[PDB]
């Protein structure tokens, strides 16, 4: 989401409004684990 | 009916001319929950503080003018012992906690006679500074005794005399003309109240819940409720009748929650 | 592609009362809950219904304290066939100035419904007496006589165990709404007069104070309504 | 009808209670709190910054202080003085003399109908130019926050830090207006129309709330310090209460009979 | 045909925080995948929870190296009925300046929840001793005495096998949120003090260094939250 | 995100007759009901159908009272083979000026349908006589003779028990609509003439007033329609 | 509602257009009760 | 209807776009009847 309150409509397609990775094919987790 | 006895702890106050208890805002102003702004387990009601504390107010005389008044800050009066209002364990607990949330049950006593006339408006007023002098300092017990009753004036009707911060020599001192803490004497009946009319009763009862700009408040500085006793109709009687009838009051803190225990408060 | 539009003549206009929202600049803000707070007010009529004190110039005999206005009327002992007190049913009249009904009503252009006058006897309990409260719709001349008041809407109040008497001023108007402020005097902004007559003089036993006082309150009746918010009068700050 | 006002409760009657008649049907709901306060009104008129400012110092301010006065607008219907919270409301009947004339504000309309103790709502702000063909921007920082002073140099031009940040900055078009809504952001739960407490345990002013506001706004010119002008520009700040709620019945200001 | 529109007063306005997108100028771009990268952070609270070192001015006896601030407190041998160290629970205080909690928190206007102080004893293992950590909510005067500290929120820490002790400063406030920066001192921006007293002096065997040191860390408790992003202080670059 | 738009060339234009609404500035207003009020008018044709009096210059023999126009025609005793009165079927003609049909019609550009002329005999009841009313569509020369009138659309009216006679002027036109105002004289704005001839002279008994009068009314027929609202002529105020 | 005549659409989500309380988990009533 | 060609949409609610009477709870008729 981010700082976005637009729930309604998206005029431009996702791949144009944003960049997406190409394929190679609440609950905050810890950044450290003691083992 | 008109004869009631209200018990609380090792305390009981009786009246034979009750008008009923005026409950403010809700049917049971006693229902209340812990403050959401404190994560520490609060100290709640215990029998030594679940009771009525009684104190005195200055006597009512023929000379007191219409709209003249007396104010009792809550819990302020407990802290200064106004009218001899010593809060026993309540004050001791209050002095040892940063925060305190509670409601109040109050009864004002003033018996007259079937031959006297006059009426007092008794109200519980939210958020006032009627116990403070315009210079910002709280009225001392001596000052309250010297004035007896505060006369209604342009200053009070206007809020022109409420406490304020002096601007400093850098600024031209402005003409203070109004303040949000004013008192419109004609509208004091908007608050939870009862009228003590010489001809109808010798007491009045009011029961209010906790209120505040925040879930709980500073023990030492809050003043969300103020007991106000104001003359509506001047006292009068014929020679021979008892003069200067006295006025007393009883206060009971309800559903208190204390947070932030620490050593006794010490002025800085 | 682009949607063709035709912006209207009033484009870019800023309307202070536009019935719509504007863009949020700092959203996603959660606020402290207010469930703990009792006494919520939904409509100002809830306050206009609470009776508050009226104000009368103390009979040509003021106290050394300037601005001698009182919330009551002392009942004189001498007989006189005219009202003890009377005032117009014009919401902008000074007698309502500091009552909540009047203060709140002055901030709207119209009202509809009943106004309520409440009287409370504050003399000694040993006192007895009767009063005649009356309301007269507009007439060329204001009624003064008991005989005239008695022909209008009225009720006789008896002093006794119960201290008060409520008097509802009926809403009798040619129009469904009336003006709240009598800018110009007309049948739409001035609706007659309310007056109080002493029917039978007050009787007291020996050694009793004379001139008992009657407290006056005003409030909105249950069918009272206010319409059209208007600009406030900021003079209270001068 | 028979009653006892001493009780503290008096029922609202109608024509048929003691006389003969009926109830008048309801004509409107304009006394509804949410509807009533949902309209824009003038809050204050402020000067437009043309360089990074020095926020007014706290009271009491002594002569000789170097600061910018009349630029910052505290968003509150409560009385304000020199961009800070106040208790008494003042004006200058005699604008003649020595010393800076403190800016003061008050939502006159709000208090004429504020017959309650606490209030809360979101705030819609609209800034209108009082100057011809003015290009300005609006800055704002939350209640409890502060103005970020000083500037940085770009191509030997001084650009105030108030041009950047994480809070709202609204650049209007030339001759245009600025408008947006802000959420209730104070740390307090509600705004005290009148207050009886104190924000500090020592040397505090009784009745003076510390954060009874929606923050502070200011206006500035989208130009570097160097291209500064000499003619002071003014902008008008309007506010509107959204989703207003009120608590605990109270009084309306006293109206003089004189 | 054309759709009639009515552009509002704020048309053409540029709002730096507008909660919406703008037009794409160079779309249809695929980016190298980032699945290979571990350690992703979703919320800065994840970092504020990591305890980091606090800073104290080295007791009036600095080292020839300027800016003598230390992350620990040396335990003096001489008895004295006052705190070994104490600081206010005011997030803008210099002791938190360079801790992550403080640094991150300084970029928001409010916080809610608990702060956590962690102490680590760094003296020799043969050492023994006890400390009393206390938190006092605001008072007119700051407590100094063991007798006073002991009446507030406190815990007694025993030196032994385990080296550390966590102390959670309860969130005790009149308001649901508190100010992150004490621009003006008030009950909403200053919440009392934390202090450390030596309960029973440290005991050491012969041939052991004196004055063992206690490392201080600060971090966000589990219920700690920050609200309202504010402008940063750019001075770190000057 | 933002919807791309393309405002048209006529953006910001104010069109006085735009068939659409504009923004509300002071809504949520309830008004006093109007159910109590009878006589509601839905269409002005309802009024154009009500016959109203026509006006003729009193035969070259006016009364000392200026602006001598009369709503009737006196029937002269002397025989003469020409119309007693005649006027064009041109709605802008002065004879219709103050009739409702004419007044209302003058505020539109076109009309379609029949016009109705109603005559009421106001002589004594003992009188007898017959009249020939005729309508002639346009011709190079206006008919005058009984022999000519008799060849057009006409009806013979007999004076007797019933006092009135309605005469519907048929709508005979080349175009489906006709001009309401004869700015330029043409077959589209002038449709011939209506004329009244006395067929057999009026017969009266002795001691009866002479020259009985005939009242003239004009109104819209049932199929009468008006099209295209035009600017009004404000001269009635000068 | 308030002074709002927009029945139709809401472009921005409720949590952006307005502020909402966080969780801790016609008929006009009287403001006073005689008991 | 009136001089309105908008068949499609009404952005503002009826009670805001227009005023409505409060409650107290083709074929052209003649304005006169002979009885
Ligand atoms: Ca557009």
């Amino acid at each position: 989401r981010g700082n976005n309150g637009n729930m309604t409509f998206n005029y431009y397609a996702n791949t144009y409004q944003n960049s997406v990775d190409f394929s190679t094919s609440g609950i905050l987790n810890p950044l450290g684990y003691l083992k | 009916d008109r004869v009631t006895t209200q018990t609380a702890g090792n305390t009981a106050i009786n009246t034979q001319s009750s008008l009923g208890v005026l409950c403010a805002y809700v049917e049971d102003p006693t229902k209340s929950d812990p403050p959401s702004s404190s994560t520490d387990q609060p100290t709640t009601t215990f029998t030594a503080i679940d009771r009525w504390y009684t104190g005195r107010l200055n006597s009512w005389t023929k000379a007191v003018k219409t709209f003249s008044f007396q104010a009792v800050p809550l819990p302020g009066a407990f802290l200064s012992r106004q009218g001899g209002l010593n809060g026993g364990a309540f004050t001791a607990t209050l002095h040892r906690h940063f925060l305190m949330k509670c409601g109040w049950q109050v009864q004002v006593q003033c018996n007259l006679t079937q031959f006297h006339q006059g009426a007092l408006l008794v109200a519980m007023v939210p958020e006032t500074t009627l116990d403070v002098k315009p210079d910002g300092k709280a009225k001392s017990l001596q000052e309250l005794n010297e004035e007896q009753w505060v006369e209604m004036s342009d200053d009070y009707r206007t809020g022109k005399n409420m406490p304020f911060q002096s601007l400093g020599t850098y600024y031209r001192p402005p003409n203070w003309t109004w303040g949000p803490n004013f008192i419109n004497p004609y509208q004091v009946t908007v608050f939870p109240h009862q009228i003590l009319n010489a001809r109808t009763s010798t007491s009045v009862d009011i029961n209010v819940p906790y209120i505040g700009e925040t879930p709980t408040q500073s023990s030492e500085t809050q003043n969300s409720w103020t007991l106000l006793v104001m003359v509506l109709v001047p006292l009068d009687y014929k020679e021979g009748a008892t003069t200067d009838p006295e006025i007393t009051f009883s206060v009971r803190p309800t559903s208190p929650y204390f947070n932030g225990l620490r050593n006794r408060y010490t002025a800085g | 592609g682009p949607i063709p539009t035709a912006p209207r003549e009033n484009s870019l206009m800023f309307l202070s009362t536009l019935p719509d929202d504007t863009v949020p600049a700092y959203g996603n803000v959660r606020t402290p809950p207010v469930n703990y707070l009792p006494g919520e007010i939904t409509d100002l009529l809830q306050l206009a219904r609470i009776p508050t004190l009226m104000a009368f110039e103390r009979v040509p005999e003021p106290v050394p304290a300037s601005d001698t206005y009182v919330p009551y009327v002392a009942v004189p002992t001498q007989f006189d066939d005219r009202p003890l007190i009377s005032f117009p049913i014009t919401l902008s009249d000074p007698v309502y100035q500091n009552t909540l009904v009047g203060a709140i009503s002055s901030n709207f252009a119209n009202y509809r419904g009943c106004i309520q006058i409440t009287l409370t006897f504050c003399g000694p309990m040993m006192a007895r007496g009767k009063f005649l409260l009356s309301y007269s719709p507009p007439n060329g001349t204001q009624p003064q006589t008991l005989s005239e008041a008695m022909q209008c809407t009225y009720s006789i109040w008896d002093i006794g165990l119960n201290s008060s008497w409520t008097f509802v001023v009926p809403y009798i108007s040619p129009s469904d709404y009336r003006e709240t402020r009598a800018i110009t005097n007309s049948v739409y902004s001035a609706d007659g007069w309310f007056s109080l007559h002493k029917l039978t003089k007050i009787t007291l036993p020996p050694d009793c104070p004379q001139s008992p006082c009657i407290l006056f309150f005003a409030s909105a009746g249950e069918d009272y309504t206010l319409r059209l918010p208007v600009d406030c009068n900021p003079s209270y700050v001068f | 009808s028979t009653d006892n006002a001493e009780t503290g409760v008096i029922e609202a009657g109608n024509t048929d209670t003691d006389f003969s008649g009926e109830l008048a049907a309801p004509g409107s709901n304009h006394t509804n709190v949410k509807f009533l306060f949902d309209r824009s009104r003038l809050l204050n008129v402020i000067k437009v910054l043309e360089k990074d400012a020095v926020f007014p110092r706290p009271f009491p301010t002594q002569e000789g202080a170097q600061q910018d006065d009349g630029y910052f607008c505290l968003l509150t219907p409560r009385p304000t003085v020199a961009s800070r919270p106040a208790t008494r409301f003042g004006l200058y009947a005699n604008p003649s003399g020595s010393g800076v004339l403190a800016n003061t504000s008050l939502d006159f309309n709000f208090y004429s109908l504020a017959c309650f103790t606490y209030f809360r709502s979101d705030l819609e702000v609209t800034v209108v130019s009082l100057e011809p063909d003015l290009e300005f921007a609006v800055g704002w920082f939350p209640s409890g926050s502060e103005y970020q002073a000083s500037s940085f140099v770009y191509d030997q031009l001084h650009v105030p830090f108030h041009f950047t940040g994480r809070t709202p900055r609204a650049f209007a078009s030339k001759g245009g207006k600025v408008s947006f809504v802000l959420p209730w952001n104070s740390v307090s739960s509600v705004l005290p129309v009148r207050w009886g407490g104190a924000s500090k345990l020592s040397s505090a002013t009784r009745g003076l709330p510390a954060h009874a506001d929606w923050g502070t706004i200011y206006a500035f010119v989208p130009r570097p310090n160097e291209k500064k002008s000499t003619a002071v520009k003014h902008v008008a700040v309007y506010i509107r209460y959204k989703n207003a709620r009120a608590w605990c019945p109270s009084m309306l200001p006293f109206r003089s009979y004189k």
